[PDB]
């Protein structure tokens, strides 16, 4: 039913910041989950998947920074660590789901700002 | 390579009661795997059509999808004062997924 | 084909008594909007038809979403009507490099008005004047009445939404008539093999055999009404079955 | 077109006796020197066969009698003719012999048989007209002297000519030609044969095996028909029509159980009808 | 695309002269067609219609001389016989078409002179 | 009776780059059924505006129509050296059709 996100903030470039997003209402477990990016004034750009029902991780090669994705399924939560930062990634992120002709499960988080800059 | 999307027009300033056709074109032949979203700027993207030809709960038939292959169509009809926002198409054919650049329907 | 007519006088071609090449339909992959019904497009390669109706026309790149079984809009309102219960496939692509010409393409036409919605699959070539208001114009044009037909405006200066589609529609059926139009492994010699010839199925040891058929024949048979000897369809030869 | 010539000929149909006749192969299966038994539509042995003359000169001078009636199909139809000079081409098989039903028009066209299953308008006196095109000394065939309209057509086919000549024989063959027409289960199948006959008119004691020519997805019931003709024009002598002579044989099929003695090479000589005596 | 006209000439008054005008490029058949008159120095005066899509013929009552109009549709041609002549009709005629808010089909013939006079 | 037209002025000798308003007035209220023609004397009447408010192929927006009812307007703008010819308005409201008497725009 509901998705909550870890806190965004201002991080210096080259660093790492683990992204937590917990589910509620129905589990993460039976589904997949995604991350997308929205820069201000820019379109929604897909980032990376997670696939718990086997195990596989796909990343966008457009932003191929080894932003690692894995689970905490028993907390219905998902972790993607912001690795190899660069300033144009300063944006808001969303926890996502795609209706793949079968489901209607597209549920979106509230959105938190990741900021990549040396100036706080 | 990647699959390119082509969302046209990328904006359309509109009026009350219109019937706007927001087109999302595709670089490949995608079966029906395309969606549509409502986003007022700052909101969560509320899904509108799934599989490019099927309505959604809460969203009446003032929105109406059709198309296949390369050509996909957002059939907005009887344009309502709440429907003026920034919208999006969506592939789910391959990996990577890309989304359209958005189409802001806004009051003339 | 080199010349599709418009939608006011769309061409219709009853097709039967041949075989379907449904493979390269999917292998074409230059087609914008390609959808099907009845049962899945991968399934329709073999699941075949008594009598098909292949009718084609040229419409605009925006109005093609009107072409869907059971929708509204001008092409499905007064020009060409898919039925309430439909089976076939809508095949749609752009022909912008042919149809739309510099100096203007105005060969193509359509009907914009009629005093009722259009009955399914029935064209309307009657180009007489409709009288919207009550004032009788009576064949010549005038007031309260308009001309029935209108052209499209095609040039390559059009945007992508205004490009001409050569929509061909395939429609199918099933009757007391047989499947007159219908779509489509290396043979094993001196080795036990399951087999099918022309739908005839069994299991035996296929060999070369000198028994001599009459040409029209298919099977041989033995005293016991077993299938004793069959002829290879692709390369005519007399094959025993033991 | 629909030019009509009715004439004034009314006569008792001259009958005959088919001795051993109308035995086709009711399967593709090759069998060798076995006795096979099926109950199928056939023309039973020693049956009443209505010899019918499309054009008939009874001599005083001329007096060509055009009698060929529209004939019901009934259960099934058998056909036989000699016609050293072919005047016969095809048959009109149908139901209404008009629109509102399909039409079977098996016209040889005297090149490659063009089998037509369509909806036509057949005239009151249909037959194929033949004239001289005046170009390259050629004789065309006007096909609309048979039927006015050709439209709606359901089916079309072409094959090698069923009707075939040999000639050079000054008779002694007559090229006896038989065609069996059976309409069942969506397949109306055609059978044929060509046989020498030295007798003046009627049939010998020999067996005639007829292979199926084409098994066609037809799907119409045919309850009635008439044959077709090839006539021409003449010029001033004391419109031109009534070419040479014409007579043929017709009999109706019937379910019967036959004994098929297939020969080693797969060919049937002796057949025996169980419900004979 | 193109319209051609029958030959004009000098005709004595009271006589008759059939007017032929053949089309090319697109048919007469689906449309209507008109005739108009231009006397030298005078404005373009409409004469008569034809309406093939049913069948109806309307004439100007200003020049109401039973100038009869009918077709040869299969030759894309149109025939209006000059009946009950009088000298002020000495003018050039045109084959015409009106864009009636729907089409743009206004195509005009080349123009031929009808002359009504006893002096050749 | 017939429908009278009133084309005013019936001539106007003009200069380069003008913006001439050739008026065609009507005796009745005609919806938009009025046209405009180019005729150099001896040519075929080349249609300029159809339904009194719509341009035509080959003819740019230097000509511009408007009006309805009784009042109809030929809005010639940026008057070109080829535009000096004899022009015409046109009803198609009823039968009989009448045309205006013509307006010859000519070089001053
Ligand atoms: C064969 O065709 C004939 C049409 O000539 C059909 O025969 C008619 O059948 C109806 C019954 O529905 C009878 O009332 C008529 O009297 C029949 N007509 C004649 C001339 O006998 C017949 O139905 C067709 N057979 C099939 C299987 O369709």
């Amino acid at each position: 039913q509901q998705l909550v996100e870890s806190g965004g903030g201002v991080v210096q470039p080259g660093r790492s910041l683990r992204l937590s997003c917990a589910a509620s209402g129905f589990t993460f477990s039976s589904y997949a989950m995604h991350w997308v990016r929205q820069a201000p004034g820019k379109g929604l750009e897909w980032v990376a998947v997670i696939s718990y029902d086997g195990s596989n991780k796909y990343y966008a090669d457009s932003v191929k920074g080894r932003f690692t994705i894995s689970r905490d399924n028993s907390k219905n939560t998902l972790y993607l660590q912001m690795n190899s930062l660069r300033a144009e990634d300063t944006a808001v992120y969303y926890c996502a789901r795609h209706a793949t002709l079968m489901n209607n499960k597209d549920i979106w988080g509230q959105g938190t700002l990741v900021t990549v800059s040396s100036a706080s | 390579g990647d699959i390119q999307l082509t969302q046209s027009p990328s904006s359309l300033s509109a009026s009350v009661g219109d019937r706007v056709t927001i087109t999302c074109r595709a670089s490949q032949s995608i079966s029906s795997y395309l969606n549509w979203y409502q986003q007022k700027p700052g909101k969560a993207p509320k899904l509108l059509i799934y599989a490019a030809s099927s309505l959604q709960s809460g969203v009446p038939s003032r929105f109406s999808g059709s198309g296949s292959g390369t050509d996909f169509t957002l059939t907005i009809s009887s344009l309502q004062p709440e429907d003026f926002a920034t919208y999006y198409c969506q592939q789910s054919y391959s990996t990577p997924r890309t989304f359209g650049q958005g189409t802001k329907v806004e009051i003339k | 084909a080199t010349r599709f007519a418009s939608v006011y006088a769309w061409n219709r071609k009853r097709i039967s008594n041949c075989v379907a090449d449904y493979s390269v339909l999917y292998n074409s992959a230059s087609f914008s909007t390609f959808k099907c019904y009845g049962v899945s497009p991968t399934k329709l390669n073999d699941l075949c038809f008594t009598n098909v109706y292949a009718d084609s026309f040229v419409i605009r790149g925006d109005e093609v979403r009107q072409i869907a079984p059971g929708q509204t809009g001008k092409i499905a309102d007064y020009n060409y009507k898919l039925p309430d219960d439909f089976t076939g496939c809508v095949i749609a692509w752009n022909s912008n490099n042919l149809d739309s010409k510099v100096g203007g393409n105005y060969n193509y036409l359509y009907r914009l008005f009629r005093k009722s919605n259009l009955k399914p699959f029935e064209r309307d070539i009657s180009t007489e004047i409709y009288q919207a208001g009550s004032t009788p114009c009576n064949g010549v044009e005038g007031f309260n009445c308009y001309f029935p037909l209108q052209s499209y405006g095609f040039q390559p200066t059009n945007g992508v939404g205004y490009q001409p589609y050569r929509v061909v529609v395939l429609s199918f059926e099933l009757l007391h008539a047989p499947a007159t139009v219908c779509g489509p492994t290396n043979l094993v010699k001196n080795k036990c093999v399951n087999f099918n010839f022309n739908g005839l199925t069994g299991t035996g040891v296929l060999t070369e055999s000198n028994k001599k058929f009459l040409p029209f024949q298919q099977f041989g048979r033995d005293i016991a009404d077993t299938t004793d000897a069959v002829r290879d369809p692709q390369t005519l030869e007399i094959l025993d079955i033991t | 077109q629909c030019v009509n010539l009715t004439t004034r000929t009314q006569l008792p149909p001259a009958y005959t006796n088919s001795f051993t006749r109308g035995v086709y192969y009711p399967d593709k299966v090759f069998r060798s020197s076995v006795l096979h038994s099926t109950q199928d539509l056939f023309l039973p042995f020693f049956s009443n066969v209505t010899w019918f003359h499309a054009i008939h000169v009874s001599g005083t001078n001329g007096t060509k009698r055009f009698d060929n009636p529209v004939l019901p199909f009934n259960d099934g139809v058998y056909f036989a003719s000699t016609e050293k000079s072919n005047i016969i081409r095809g048959w009109i098989f149908g139901t209404t012999l008009d629109s509102k039903t399909q039409s079977l028009l098996i016209v040889n066209n005297a090149t490659n048989v063009v089998i037509k299953v369509c909806e036509f308008q057949f005239c009151n006196d249909p037959f194929l007209g033949v004239y001289y095109h005046k170009n390259n000394k050629s004789w065309m065939e006007s096909e609309f002297r048979v039927y006015s309209s050709a439209n709606n057509c359901t089916f079309e086919y072409v094959s090698q000519p069923f009707l075939m000549d040999l000639e050079g024989k000054q008779g002694n063959f007559k090229n006896l030609r038989e065609f069996v027409f059976k309409n069942i289960d969506g397949y109306f199948k055609i059978y044929s044969k060509h046989t020498p006959i030295n007798l003046v008119r009627d049939l010998p004691q020999g067996f005639s095996a007829l292979e199926p020519l084409v098994d066609l997805p037809i799907g119409i019931n045919i309850t009635r028909f008439q044959t077709l003709l090839a006539l021409h024009r003449s010029y001033l002598t004391p419109s031109g029509w009534t070419a040479g002579a014409a007579a043929y044989y017709v009999g109706y099929l019937q379910p019967r159980t036959f004994l098929l003695k297939y020969n080693e090479n797969g060919t049937i000589t002796d057949a025996v009808d169980c419900a004979l005596d």
